[PDB]
C-alpha cells in the first residue's frame, strides 16, 4: 500500500470482488443475525 | 490451552468437578469427584497429529 | 475446529502453522500481521505446567497452507524465527492473563495468493466490531471434537477448518467460569439455547479471532484463541486473549518507526 500497507484483503476473495461461503453469516450479524 | 478431564487422581489442570478446572494448589480426587486442596500434578499436555509429509531437512536442521 | 467446515483455498492468508521440529508435530495457529511479525499465544511458546519454553531453533513457522499434514510445495513458505517476545506480565499462573506473543522471521516472506496480513484494528473499529451478538471466524487444524474412540477415524482436519462464533456478552463469559477473567480477555461461542455450536479445540490456540468490516472490506484480528474448558460444552465458551487492549505492546516491540 501507500503508508500504511494493504492488510486484510484477500487476493482470491476481495481482490477479485468473491464472497468466500460464510461471509454472509459475519455481515448479517451486524444488522442482527 | 484446553483443559480436559483427570484421568487419575492427584491430576490438576484438568477437568474435575464437571467442566471446572482443578487449578494448581489442588488435586483431583476421581470420586463424584473431589478438586482437594492439595499439590497435585497437571494431567500431561497431549500430542494431537503426525502423520507430515517431508519437508526440505535445510529445516530440520 | 468443532463443528467448522473446511476452509476454501486462500480463505485465510494470514494463517500460520507453528511447527515443532522434533519431532514433528503442529504445535498451534498463529496469523501474518507483516512480512516479518507472526502473532501467537503466550502459552504456545511457554507453559511451564508443561515444561514446555521453547527456543527461536525450536520451531519451525509454516505459511500459506491449507493442508495439515502435506508439504504444500510451491505455496507454502517455512521460516525460521530471528527472536520471540512473550509479553511480561503473561500470567500462566492459572489465568492466562495476557497470553500474547510476537516472533519476527529471520527473513521477510513475500507475499502471494495464499500469504498476505492481516489488520490489526484502531480504537473506532474495536469500539465499532467488538460487540455482544456480532460475530467472529475462528480457523486451526486442531481437533475436531473434544474426546474421540481411539483408532477409529482421526480427530484431526486433513484441511483448515473455519467456523463462525457470536461474542458473548461479559457477565455471562463471567458466570460460565470459576476462572477470573479479565479485561485482557473476551469469549466466543453460541449459548445452549441458541441451537447452535463450535469452538476451537487443542492445536487451534494462537490463532486469530477475525472479523470483516463492511465499510472497507477489511479482516481485522480481534482475538487469539487462548484458553476454553473443554471444547464445544453447553454453557462453555472459549476465551480469546483481547488484541485491542494489548497493542500498546505490540507497538513497543515491533517499533516500527
Ligand atoms: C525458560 O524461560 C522461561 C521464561 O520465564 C522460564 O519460565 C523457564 O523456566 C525457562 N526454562 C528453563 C531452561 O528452565
Amino acid at each position: 500500500g501507500s503508508g500504511e500497507a494493504d492488510c486484510g484483503l484477500r487476493p482470491l476473495f476481495e481482490k477479485k470482488s468473491l464472497e468466500d461461503k460464510t461471509e454472509r453469516e459475519l455481515l448479517e450479524s451486524y444488522i442482527d443475525g | 490451552i484446553t483443559y480436559t478431564d483427570c484421568t487419575e487422581s492427584g491430576q490438576n489442570l484438568c477437568l474435575c468437578e464437571g467442566s471446572n478446572v482443578c487449578g494448581k494448589g489442588n488435586k483431583c480426587i476421581l470420586g463424584g469427584n473431589q478438586c482437594v486442596t492439595g499439590e497435585g500434578t497437571p494431567k500431561p499436555e497431549s500430542h494431537n497429529n503426525g502423520d507430515f509429509e517431508e519437508i526440505p531437512e535445510e529445516y530440520l536442521q | 475446529i468443532v463443528e467448522g467446515s473446511d476452509a476454501e483455498i486462500g480463505m485465510s492468508p494470514w494463517q500460520v502453522m507453528l511447527f515443532r521440529k522434533s519431532p514433528q508435530e503442529l504445535l498451534c495457529g498463529a496469523s501474518l500481521i507483516s512480512d516479518r511479525w507472526v502473532l501467537t499465544a503466550a502459552h504456545c511458546l511457554l507453559y511451564p505446567p508443561w515444561d514446555k519454553n521453547f527456543t527461536e531453533n525450536d520451531l519451525l513457522v509454516r505459511i500459506g497452507k491449507h493442508s495439515r499434514t502435506r508439504y504444500e510445495r510451491n505455496i507454502e513458505k517455512i521460516s525460521m524465527l530471528e527472536k520471540i517476545y512473550i509479553h511480561p506480565r503473561y500470567n500462566w499462573r492459572e489465568n492466562l492473563d495476557r497470553d500474547i506473543a510476537l516472533m519476527k522471521l529471520k527473513k521477510p516472506v513475500a507475499f502471494s495468493d495464499y500469504i498476505h496480513p492481516v489488520c490489526l484494528p484502531d480504537r473506532e473499529t474495536a469500539a465499532s466490531l467488538l460487540q455482544a451478538g456480532y460475530k467472529g471466524r475462528v480457523t486451526g487444524w486442531g481437533n475436531l471434537k473434544e474426546t474421540w474412540t481411539a483408532n477409529v477415524g482421526k480427530g484431526q482436519p486433513s484441511v483448515l477448518q473455519v467456523v463462525n462464533l457470536p461474542i458473548v456478552e461479559r457477565p455471562v463469559c463471567k458466570d460460565s467460569t470459576r476462572i477470573r477473567i479479565t479485561d485482557n480477555m473476551f469469549c466466543a461461542g453460541y449459548k445452549p439455547d441458541e441451537g447452535k455450536r463450535g469452538d476451537a479445540c487443542e492445536g487451534d490456540s494462537g490463532g486469530p479471532f477475525v472479523m470483516k468490516s463492511p465499510f472497507n472490506n477489511r479482516w481485522y484480528q480481534m482475538g487469539i484463541v487462548s484458553w476454553g474448558e473443554g471444547c464445544d460444552r453447553d454453557g462453555k465458551y472459549g476465551f480469546y486473549t483481547h488484541v485491542f487492549r494489548l497493542k500498546k505492546w505490540i507497538q513497543k516491540v515491533i517499533d516500527q518507526f
